[PDB]
RNA sequence: AAAGUGUACUUUAUAAAGUCAUUGUAUUGCUUACAAAUAACUAGGCAGUUGGGUCGGCUGCUAUACUAUAGCGCCCCAAGCCUGAUAAUUAGCUAGGCGUAACAGCGGCAAGCCACAGUAGCACAUAAAAAUUGCUACCGUUAACGCAGCAGUAAGAAAGAUUGGACAAUAGCUUAAGGGCAGAUCCAGGUAAGCGCUAAAAUCUUUGUG
């Protein structure tokens, strides 16, 4: 059914992206090679390369799996990771960490409650 | 749009050059002017002539011959403001500041009786000429005294005369 | 967009210094990653040549 | 007055500076207020041509110096004429000759006879 | 090409860089075969129709292949081509999915391809593109509009949810000064698929007191 694409894009870029595969307030992500301009969870892919569980477990760590050999293959071809994928590769030691620009904007004081009306009802 | 390189500027100039010769227009304008509005038009004509010469390539004082005629027309008309503006922006109008021109303007204003204007012209002239003649200063002082007597009834005129007298004494 | 100021104060100096460091860091990072990609690219090309000969 | 071009002013394009100077400021030194005074950044004017229609704007050509060295091989037009903050930088010989004149201009401005903002 | 080049643009007493313009060994591809519902109370169908020759089929700038999709179009020439053909009825297809020991049967969910945006003919738009681009005629309301974008209203029907919050996360657009935009998306409200738990107290749970 979900045959992987073989021909490379002619007018767009390839990227390594995170695909949301979680539940309500229980995120889970899968890493795949997809066209830059598509739907988030589109079925058009070249390959699935890993997974990530951002929440902590009883051991206090997050768990991340990746294909070491295929990550290098696609990075050589020209796939461009997103900002978050750069962080995962940097911490995992696949490639050097990417520096971030300086920040001046006053950070948000309501980041975990601004977008959740259920908490605001109690507040 | 003007060319980026200087080596291509000659071709740009030769194509559709603007009118540059305004000597005939200025000469006719000076004779025909009999009011302050005409004097303002002459000042604009001087500005256009000074700016237009750059297309031919000249960077000299184009309006160096008709300055005397303009002064005579202003004195006959009786308006000294055009001369005050000219000295304030002498370079912009292509007029080379010189002592004979300053003396002529001061005499014209003194004849009109506007001692305050005479002080202004002398003060503006002092910013172009390092040394101001002492005889010219005495003439302006006499003009201020005559102006004060003529318009002694106006307190504002008295204050202006006093302020200009202090400026002349300080400078 | 760029930052410019007529006042030669501490704020102007800080902005120039911070920008220089960020650009220098990013330039160095780019060179390292490209070299790794080039090295990996040669390795995979060699493998394909060997596989083609075997077939 | 041409002495008012020494101090940079808001909304004062280079065209106003060039026009209100003797000989159209050919061979003069000009720079913006945003450049550091000690950076040795300035323009040297070699040729000036007025606008065909407006006659109140000028296209200038010259050299650009950074740290007292040329940045380009051949003369080019100034692409930042329309910006603000330009001011006149007389050479040392001009500064010495204009010493008393600057004092006279400053005194007149202090006494309120001359308003630099209007000019 | 995650590249090179510039008499170009921007920032610098701190400078590395980016912006704009331009550049690829032939400079963005066509063709054929097989399978897929009823249907003879549809028996004849086709004349540019089947085949052959000259000419045309543009957007240049390696060399040959004797011109290297095509009745795709004009002119000329020879009579051939199809025959469960031609004409009708019904349906978006693949597939997940539901019943069944299987074979078979039927077509709510995630995703892929195709078609369409009140109806029809056209211009751009070739190569990845027309809901929110144009021209003309027509239909319905009132020179204008067409919600099969989100919420919402009226009628119809046995039966179709709030005129909600936020860009904090994921993906995307722009931007070297670290910002801006967003009814995709993430959260909340409403409706007895399903799954889990509560609706009674107990030495104030001996995982206690001290
Ligand atoms: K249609
Ligand atoms: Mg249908
Ligand atoms: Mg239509
Ligand atoms: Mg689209
Ligand atoms: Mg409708
Ligand atoms: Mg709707
Ligand atoms: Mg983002
Ligand atoms: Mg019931």
């Amino acid at each position: 059914m979900n045959n992987l694409l073989t021909q490379l894009p002619k007018h767009d870029l390839l990227k390594i992206k995170l695909v949301r595969w979680g539940f309500n307030k229980k995120p889970f992500y899968v890493l795949s090679v997809m066209k830059r301009r598509q739907a988030r969870n589109s079925g058009n892919r070249y390959e699935d390369i890993g997974w990530w569980d951002p929440s902590p477990h009883q051991d206090g760590n997050s768990h991340f799996g990746i294909k070491f050999d295929r990550v290098k293959y696609w990075l050589s071809q020209g796939a461009v990771p997103t900002e978050k994928v750069y962080g995962l590769f940097g911490q995992a030691g696949i490639i050097p960490q990417k520096p971030a620009p300086p920040k001046y904007k006053p950070a948000d004081g309501n980041a975990d409650t601004k977008w959740r009306p259920e908490l605001q009802k109690n507040l | 749009i003007a060319p980026s390189q200087l080596d291509k500027l000659e071709k740009f100039v030769h194509v559709r050059p603007p009118k540059t010769d305004y000597e005939e227009d200025i000469k006719q304008a000076i004779s025909s002017v009999t009011d302050n509005e005409g004097l303002k038009k002459c000042l604009d004509l001087f500005l256009t002539n000074h700016a237009a010469q750059t297309w031919v390539g000249k960077h000299e004082y184009a309006n160096a011959g008709q300055v005397s005629d303009f002064i005579k027309v202003c004195e006959k008309v009786g308006s000294s403001a055009p001369l005050v503006t000219l000295w304030q922006s002498a370079y912009r109008y292509g007029v080379d500041p010189t002592v004979p021109l300053l003396r002529s303007s001061a005499a014209a204003c003194a004849a009109l009786g506007e001692g305050a204007d005479a002080a202004l012209v002398l003060l503006y002239g002092s910013c172009y000429i390092v040394n101001v003649p002492e005889d010219l200063a005495a003439a302006v002082r006499t003009a201020l005294e005559a102006h004060e007597k003529a318009q002694e009834g106006n307190a504002e005129a008295l204050a202006k005369v006093q302020k200009y007298r202090e400026a002349l004494d300080r400078l | 967009r760029v930052f410019t100021s007529n006042k030669m104060d501490e704020e102007r100096a800080k902005r120039i210094t911070e920008q220089r460091d960020f650009i220098q860091a990013r330039v160095e990072w780019k060179k390292a990653t490209i070299s790794l990609y080039k090295e990996w690219r040669r390795t995979f090309l060699q493998k394909d040549i060997e596989e083609q000969h075997t077939k | 007055s041409y002495l008012a071009q020494l101090v940079p002013r808001d909304k004062r394009t280079l065209s106003n500076v060039i026009l209100n100077l003797p000989n159209h400021g050919i061979g003069g030194i000009f720079a913006r207020d945003t450049w550091h005074p000690e950076s040795k950044r300035y323009w040297e004017i070699l040729e000036v041509v007025t606008a065909k229609d407006s006659s109140a704007k000028v296209d200038a050509y010259g050299y650009l110096y950074y740290q007292g060295e040329k940045t380009h091989p051949f003369p080019k037009r100034v692409h930042s004429v329309w910006r603000y903050g330009w001011y006149w930088k007389p050479k040392p010989e001009q500064e010495k000759l204009l010493q008393p004149l600057k004092e006279r201009y400053n005194t007149l401005v202090d006494m309120g006879i001359i308003d630099p903002s209007q000019l």
